[PDB]
């Protein structure tokens, strides 16, 4: 590039302004590159409690058009993210606007270890679960939290 | 268009953050400063977020050419004062 991009104008302004809660941490392995970066969660109520988990950001060139690329890079047994790291996050596809920031996600995959929605979940097991029992769910984040089958299913522990 | 911006080639970073924090025609709370060097962005300097300032303080404190920063070259800064990053055009 000759100049700054649209996509690098904007991240520069939305990374400068972010508000996040305690429980939340971002970090940049390139200072230079702000189009990639990692978001730690650590809760500090709700059902995963004591949890830690990371997000990975890739913002792409064509940024606050596009939505940037999220993923889970800690497995985990919630309604909204599969094995597989993917995160239903509304905002995050279908809802997006460019009108919306880093700090608009952070806060919105912050909200889902609040309050994980069994609506168009991506574990639908973990759905089914949240809404019959809540209790058993309770249990089952606490077992895969600390590391542990579920069915047959083996989640890696990850406790802060 | 940026706004022409006049320091000597001498000056430090520590400098053009102040220009921007004091100026009664800007005086921006914690501006995020960025410029293209070498085909590439190089962030400056910025504190709202550690990471960050942690690794590019000692620019404050560095010169302003010891920055491969050449003249012309507009700068990108983004603050809370800032609707959108405005670009400032060095002044050699």
């Amino acid at each position: 590039g000759s100049m700054a991009s649209a996509a690098q104008l904007r991240i520069q302004k939305d990374i400068n302004e972010l508000n996040l809660p305690k429980t939340c941490d971002i970090s940049f392995s390139d200072p230079d590159d702000l189009l990639n970066f990692k978001l730690v969660i650590c809760p500090d109520e709700g059902f995963y409690k004591s949890g830690k988990f990371v997000f990975s950001f890739k913002v792409g060139q064509g940024y606050p058009h596009d939505p940037p690329k999220v993923k889970c890079e800690t497995m985990v047994y919630h309604p909204n993210i599969d094995l597989e790291g993917n995160v239903c996050l509304n905002i995050l596809r279908e809802d997006w606007k460019p009108v919306l920031t880093i700090n608009s996600i952070i806060y919105g995959l912050q909200y889902l270890f609040l309050e994980p929605n069994p609506e168009d979940p991506l574990n639908k097991e973990a759905a089914e679960v949240l809404q019959n029992n809540r209790r058993l769910f309770e249990q089952n984040v606490q077992r895969s939290m600390r590391g542990g089958y579920i069915g047959s299913t083996y989640f890696e522990r990850c406790l802060k | 268009l940026p706004q022409n911006i006049q320091f000597s080639p001498s000056a430090k970073l520590q400098e053009v953050l102040d220009y921007l924090t004091n100026s009664a025609s800007l005086q921006m709370k914690s501006p995020a400063i960025t410029a293209t060097l070498e085909g590439k962005n190089r962030t400056l300097y910025m504190q709202s977020v550690t990471s960050i300032e942690e690794r590019t303080r000692p620019n404050l404190s560095k010169t302003l050419k010891e920055l491969g920063l050449v003249d012309g070259q507009e700068l990108a800064v983004a603050d809370v004062t800032t609707p959108q990053t405005v670009l400032f055009k060095l002044h050699f």
